[PDB]
């Protein structure tokens, strides 16, 4: 800013981006994926680890 | 992306290799095995178990039997020889 001379539009940008500062908000969207996700293979991975554990003492 | 859930499914492999069945042959088999099988022959009883027992075994097979056994019609027939003559 203290490059430019003609400064009375770097305050200008200065502001625009401190206004635009939260440009884009948070997400978390996996939290209602991800814990539905982890229902159906934590089922279905506890089943096959029983099953194989139980062929290999048969 | 995400994970397909293939890996943490298992329900085929039982019928999916061949050895699922001689296993299910063998756990028939063997869990109702003996040690030992039961019996080589035994009966014959009348005081020719034994006989049956030294020669008629798989402890052997020898001629002693075959010469019993011939001597016997040979007894019937040369005392009927001097009951026709």
């Amino acid at each position: 800013r203290s490059v430019l001379k003609n400064t009375s539009v770097i305050d200008k940008i200065e502001s625009y981006v401190k206004q635009y500062k939260p440009v884009k908000i948070d997400a978390s969207k996996q939290l209602q994926v991800i814990e539905s996700f982890e229902k159906h293979a934590m089922t279905n991975a506890k089943e096959t680890e029983s099953l194989v554990s139980k062929e290999l003492k048969d | 992306v995400s994970t397909l859930i293939p890996p943490k499914v298992v329900s085929s492999k039982n019928i999916g290799s061949a050895p699922n069945a001689k296993r299910i042959a063998n756990v028939v088999h063997f869990y109702k095995s003996l040690p030992q099988g039961p019996a080589p022959a035994i009966k014959a009883n009348t005081r020719l178990a034994r006989y049956k027992a030294k020669y008629f075994d798989g402890d052997n097979a020898s001629g002693k039997p075959l010469w019993h056994f011939a001597l016997g019609i040979i007894a019937f027939g040369y005392s009927m020889e001097y009951y026709f003559h």
